[PDB]
């Protein structure tokens, strides 16, 4: 929140949902036989491009 | 069957750790959840281990079933 | 259907730029085709 | 491994961002609560002057 | 090949040590918030009842 | 005559302002909407910090 300080603060309530999902789905997989969805390269090319081109 | 699986999580969550019903989790059923490991995970008082570490112990043995077909390795006997 | 009006004030605010998955969708369709193309020529 | 073909996961990621925008949207904030701390005082403060003009 | 099953369960035992200090933090967390709520119920009554 | 009654309503509204403050919480863990009278809420994009 502190860096932006604009009327671009509306966007920041989403960016803390983005940190809890890949914060969790990278921490679940350390278990014995679990499976991480951020291992496959498919969804990460759907996490970058609909967010990166939402900026330009 | 939707009201059947939805009444599994709701009933289980209240019973396992925390919710005249909110302070029922203040004592907690963590004393009930405690006895499974040995004693050692004692820190469950306000960061509750036995509330969380049962789901993650369920998600491991659920994923042990899919892997079982691939890593067979067993002879015409039993192990040690 | 109340997974809408809790967040419906949010949607038409930022989905004007945020709901541009068309580029994502276009890329995905092309990706499926190339894989099929290489398995067609084996 | 080098997996292939991609028709999978990415359609099952945007259903997840209907969940995470439902949970995290109902979050109590100390800062937000703080901003409701001064709204009760100065209405009653000029209400003290509402009887000061009603008399004088 | 799952002797790394125990070592990912052995490290999660050492964090139960600091979890008995996480409780204090957890207990401390919102004490200010609940107190943060006790200040408004105390200020509003006493500032008005003398004014009346 | 007027100033003893214009202060009386200011005594009466202050007698109603505290009795509504006792209405909000019946317990420490009471409610998430009864505490939503004194401490405020607003429309979209009010709380800057």
């Amino acid at each position: 929140m502190a860096i932006h300080n604009q009327k671009g603060q509306t966007w920041s309530l989403m960016l803390m949902s983005l940190i809890m999902f890949i914060g969790s789905t990278n921490i679940l997989g350390l278990l014995p036989h679990s499976f991480t969805p951020t291992t496959q390269l498919s969804m990460n090319l759907g996490m970058a491009i609909p967010l990166w081109s939402a900026t330009v | 069957a939707s009201v059947v699986p939805l009444k599994d999580r709701r009933l289980l969550e209240v019973k396992l750790g925390e919710l005249d019903f909110t302070p029922s989790g203040i004592a907690g059923a963590f004393q009930r959840g405690y006895y499974r490991y040995y004693n050692k995970y004692v820190n469950v008082k306000k960061g509750s281990v036995a509330g969380l570490s049962m789901v993650l112990a369920a998600y491991v043995v659920f994923n042990y079933c899919r892997s079982y077909k691939e890593l067979k390795h067993e002879r015409l006997r039993k192990y040690h | 259907q109340f997974q809408f009006t809790g967040i419906k004030k949010y949607f038409n605010s930022y989905t004007l730029t945020g709901r541009m998955n068309c580029v994502l969708a276009t890329y995905g369709g092309i990706a499926l085709l190339v894989l099929y193309f290489k398995l067609r020529s084996k | 491994d080098t997996s292939t073909w991609f028709i999978t996961i990415t359609s099952m990621i945007m259903t997840l961002f209907i969940l995470f925008q439902l949970k995290i949207s109902n979050y109590s904030y100390p800062a937000s609560p703080e901003s409701i701390e001064l709204k009760t005082q100065k209405h009653s403060t000029p209400w003290e002057m509402k009887w000061t003009k009603i008399y004088l | 090949e799952t002797f790394s099953a125990i070592s990912t369960i052995g490290v999660l035992v050492y964090i139960v040590k600091k979890y008995g200090a996480s409780i204090g933090a957890f207990a401390d967390k919102l004490n200010e918030q609940k107190i943060a709520q006790l200040e408004e119920v105390k200020q509003a009554s006493i500032k008005q009842i003398q004014d009346a | 005559a007027e100033f003893l009654s214009l202060s009386k309503a200011r005594i009466e509204a202050y007698e109603k302002e505290l009795e509504k403050m006792k209405n909000i919480i019946p317990f420490d863990q009471m409610t998430i909407e009864d505490l939503n009278e004194v401490f405020p809420e607003t429309k979209l994009d009010k709380k800057k910090y």
